């Protein structure tokens, strides 16, 4: 382990401590863009839950068919998000399937 | 700041030849690999276009 | 009476769960004016203006896209709308130009599927400018 | 010479009359190694007639104990002792013993030094600083970043450490009073991030107060100096310790937290400060 | 030695370019993907760039005081925010020569005053405002 080496390993996590630090910050700013219009977003989503709110609506017993709308984005680096969202459509395909119903993903993201 | 303490430069990541000095190279390739067979595809689409006319 | 309004778009939000008297609403199949207790009703918007008379005495109003008129049971109205504009930053002489300019258009669409997107593009403009 | 001439200004050394208040020793680079390693004995020396002779309590300011350290490395390497690791002399730790040892408390006085430090490499394990450490009680860091805010002296206080810092020492009421005053900017550092980051109305209720409690802290810490008096023009200030004391508790408790910030800024006692308050507008 | 070895012209203008540098440096981490920032980033990194264009200065070309004032002077104020980075260089460059040939007599005064009095101030910003409207070609 000459101090060349070390020197070397040393400047690459530096070079990556300052790129994550700025991602972070960017990061913040969308997070904090997001948040912001969330609010907005947040009652007319309500809305539409309203209709099954109020007019409590079941699936008979059974569906020919079914749909699985797992939504993400194309951009990793934010831990489990992609894969909390890709294990319960998983889940679900596997708990559905075997009733008969054909599942169909769209993969929005 | 203080010029004593280790200075870091650009490019530190591939010349150290760790981990992540190497998931850049792959990716890198892997990105202008799959560019390249789009240009070359295109190029000869064009080639065909210039035979024909 | 005591009836809980919300009037919300994807960018703004405008009444929000407020008790209103009446709010003429334009709903498609013709424009029926949300009461204290309506009879449960979901029906789509259609372009038009939204009059919400608030229990104070005053009536805002607004322009609707589309969208439902969620009316519930209870007195919870939930009118969504796709673009929920005021009145005053609609633009009237644009408002008209855009009328005759998609009248005109009528006629080249010859596509019958065309000319219906026409064909909603001027009834979008007629309630326009009948609220400019 | 630039240190000569504003000592002179200053009037800590006064050439017209006896007012002096220090005595110089120049070590200067052009001399040969061991006229550099001796000074500091020079120095000390001359310290030592004030605290046995005259029973008083000297003030030795050694400038860059490093180069002391490092003329003691040349003069070992040129008498031909075999170097110890990393260069330095093979007597580097009795060297600095017997330089340090001296700057203590007798029964008829107390030679204090405030000695300068250089870190090699910015290496703080390096045999040097390790070796001067060894004998430190406390570390005054001048930093920058608070001479940029504006709060002269620039010490910075969370960095700044004294080993004498213990209640049984100090006093409880001292340490209690220290103890808060660093805690009260610890966390207003910790959440300048979150200030910065989601905004100063996206703070709690208490996180509002703490941050104009240590604005204010951070702000007393700031003393007028009589030294740039004449410069400045703001007389300055030789606060007690009690007074050190009230002031910064008072803070803390929030007495004065209906002050403005501005009113803490470089001032002397507490009483200049609520003074200075209504003095504004 | 610092300030103390500079002119008091120079000290004016390098002062201010210095905290801008240094803002800039604190601030040029961002820069690489910086477009999704605060509008104060975005002022500190055009605001730095434009100033590095400045400071950049070809082999074997030793420059007066007057004229280093005279640029560092048009960088500070802002007049080249809007000047698109690549054209920094040409603009130092053409107003040398414009302020040079057209008004030496404004850098006899800071040659020979040593300051940029309130009178130089306000003729140095007329002549770099108006050759700026007339740069671009």
């Amino acid at each position: 382990a000459t101090l060349k080496d070390i020197t070397r390993r040393l400047k690459s996590i530096k070079n990556i401590q300052k790129i994550t630090k700025s991602m972070k910050m960017v990061a913040a700013a969308k997070y904090a863009r997001a948040e912001r219009d969330l609010k907005p977003a947040r009652v007319y989503g309500i809305g539409s839950l309203a209709l099954y709110e109020k007019a409590d609506i079941k699936v008979p017993e059974d569906k020919k068919k079914h749909l699985i709308i797992g939504v993400s984005s194309d951009r990793g680096l934010c831990g489990a998000i992609h894969s909390s969202v890709a294990k319960q459509i998983k889940s679900e395909v596997a708990n559905l399937t075997a009733a008969g119903k054909e599942v169909k993903i769209v993969g929005v993201g | 700041d203080t010029p004593e303490g280790v200075r870091s430069g650009a490019g530190a990541v591939r010349d150290a030849g760790g981990a992540f000095g190497k998931k850049e190279q792959a990716d890198e390739e892997r990105y202008f690999r799959a560019r390249a067979r789009e240009q070359l595809a295109a190029l000869k689409k064009h080639h065909e276009n210039e035979i024909s006319h | 009476g005591q009836m809980s309004f919300t009037f919300a778009s994807p960018t703004q939000v405008f009444f929000n769960g407020a008790n209103v008297r009446q709010v003429d609403v334009p709903t498609q199949t013709g424009a029926f004016g949300i009461l204290a207790s309506h009879v449960p009703t979901l029906q789509v918007l259609r372009p038009g203006l939204v009059v919400v008379h608030a229990e104070d005495g005053t009536t805002s109003k607004y322009f609707v896209s589309s969208g439902s008129v969620t009316v519930n049971a209870d007195s919870s109205v939930q009118l969504l709308a796709e673009e929920a504009v005021t009145l005053d930053m609609l633009d009237p002489g644009v408002a008209k130009a855009n009328l005759e300019k998609a009248q005109s258009e009528l006629l080249g669409a010859a596509d019958e599927a065309s000319r219906a997107e026409i064909q909603i593009r001027i009834e979008a403009n007629e309630a326009l400018v009948k609220a400019l | 010479n630039d240190l000569y001439h504003e000592m002179i200004e200053s009037g800590v050394i006064n050439l017209k009359d006896a007012t002096s208040k220090v005595a110089l020793v120049y070590g200067q680079m052009n001399e040969p190694p061991g006229a550099r390693a001796r000074v500091a004995l020079t120095g000390l020396t001359v310290a030592e007639y004030f605290r046995d002779q005259e029973g008083q309590d000297v003030l030795l300011f050694i400038d860059n104990i490093f180069r002391f350290t490092q003329a003691g490395s040349e003069v070992s390497a040129l008498l031909g002792r075999i170097p110890s690791a990393v260069g330095y002399q093979p007597t580097l730790a009795t060297d600095m013993g017997t330089m340090q040892e001296r700057i203590t408390t007798t029964k008829k006085g107390s030679i204090t030094s405030v000695q300068a430090i250089y870190v090699p490499a910015d290496d703080l394990t390096d045999p040097a600083p390790a070796t001067t450490f060894a004998h430190l009680d406390a570390t005054t860091v001048l930093s920058r970043a608070i001479a940029e805010l504006g709060i002269y002296p620039a010490v910075d206080p969370l960095d700044s450490t004294s080993r004498i810092m213990d209640p049984n020492i100090v006093g409880s009421e001292h340490y209690d009073v220290a103890r808060g005053v660093q805690k009260i900017l610890q966390d207003y550092k910790s959440l300048q991030d979150i200030i910065a980051i989601l905004g100063m109305d996206e703070l709690s209720e208490e996180d509002k107060l703490t941050v104009s409690r240590a604005r204010k802290i951070q702000r007393f810490l700031s003393q007028p100096f009589q030294v740039a008096e004449v410069f400045t023009g703001h007389l300055g200030k030789l606060v007690p310790l009690k007074e050190t004391i009230k002031g910064f508790q008072q803070i803390l408790a929030g007495e004065y937290d209906h002050l403005p910030e501005q009113a803490f800024y470089m001032v002397g006692p507490i009483e200049e400060a609520v003074a200075k308050a209504d003095k504004l507008a | 030695v610092g300030s103390a070895a500079q002119t008091r012209a120079m000290k004016q203008v390098a002062g201010t370019m210095k905290l801008e540098l240094a803002q800039y440096r604190e601030v040029a981490a961002f820069a690489q993907f910086g477009s999704d920032l605060d509008a104060a980033t975005q002022q500190l990194l055009s605001r730095g760039v434009r100033l590095t264009e400045l400071l950049k200065q070809g082999q074997y070309a030793p420059m007066a005081i007057e004229e280093q004032v005279a640029v560092i002077y048009a960088g500070v104020r802002g007049y080249l925010d809007k000047l698109e980075p690549s054209k920094i260089t040409k603009f130092e460059n053409a107003f040398l020569s414009h302020v040079i040939s057209q008004h030496q007599a404004l850098l006899g005064k800071i040659r020979a005053d040593g300051k940029i009095s309130e009178e130089t101030d306000a003729k140095l910003k007329e002549i770099v405002t108006n050759f700026l409207a007339g740069f671009e070609a």
